[PDB]
């Protein structure tokens, strides 16, 4: 019930004043730079017929993350999370030790990681917010070199956090679901 | 609890408000790109159409494309 009564309240202001707060609140989310950045683009685009097909390629994701302004804070949002003031330092080890994984990642490569995620393995927050979990994606990290091993140890030690990651709730187990 | 209230919230109301229409830009996109020798337009179809060619044999996701579809979709007693 309790993601539900969460689209209750996200329903609350959809057709109390503190429904009011709400619709003021909206309103400011959503916005000179959106003109230039968008001018810009289209400076470039104009006058200099444009060869690099890689700068094509990298303008318009600008266009469009800036004319979406919207839909561009729509993909961050799932990764957002909010933590306690208290467990922060959990946190930032945590992802101090994550991104160890993701730079090892692009690869001793088998040693590295058990140190990784062993202390992955052992953090205060893998229990406690396992919703923060799915939101880094990490399983899919950890999958992926499992991915890029299995063509040996190291295999084991993955599959021995992926497992560990299906414990702990079950959207987090839904995750692993589709790579049956 | 709070962090878990504030943490579910978030997801709450990505998922209500801001899926919004006021997404009318698209027509004033297109509009604005066809201008201008080639135009930028142009410049984008071309991006796409030459991305394609390749014998990429499986196609990636490439979500400027998906973007820019959606663009050129919402293009149109």
């Amino acid at each position: 019930d309790f993601h539900e009564d969460l689209m209750t309240h996200c329903g609350i202001e959809l057709d109390l004043t503190i429904r009011g707060r709400l619709l003021s609140l909206v309103e400011k989310v959503t916005y000179t730079l959106q003109q230039l950045i968008s001018e810009t683009m289209v400076r470039w685009a104009q006058e200099s017929v444009i060869e690099d097909p890689e700068l094509v390629r990298a303008m318009f994701v600008l266009l469009h993350r800036q004319y979406d302004g919207i839909g561009g804070l729509v993909r961050a949002l799932p990764k957002t999370y909010t933590i306690n003031g208290v467990s922060v330092e959990d946190t930032i080890n945590l992802l101090a030790s994550l991104g160890q994984i993701r730079s090892l990642l692009s690869v001793e490569e088998e040693k590295l990681m058990i140190r990784g995620l062993g202390d992955i393995m052992n953090n205060k927050v893998f229990y406690q917010h396992p919703n923060l979990m799915r939101a880094l994606g990490m399983h899919e990290t950890v999958m992926e070199v499992m991915v890029n091993v299995l063509g040996p140890k190291m295999v084991a030690n993955c599959c021995r956090f992926l497992c560990y990651f299906c414990r702990i709730s079950r959207q987090n187990q839904k995750a692993m679901f589709d790579h049956l | 609890p709070r962090h878990r209230a504030v943490n579910l919230f978030l997801q709450g109301y990505e998922k209500s408000w801001i899926e919004t229409e006021e997404h009318y830009f698209e027509d004033k996109l297109i509009e604005d790109l066809a201008k201008p020798r080639v135009d930028p337009l142009h410049q984008l179809i071309l991006l796409f159409s030459r991305t394609a060619l390749t014998e990429k044999c499986k196609l990636e996701e490439d979500f400027l494309y998906m973007a820019y579809a959606d663009i050129m979709a919402k293009s149109c007693s």
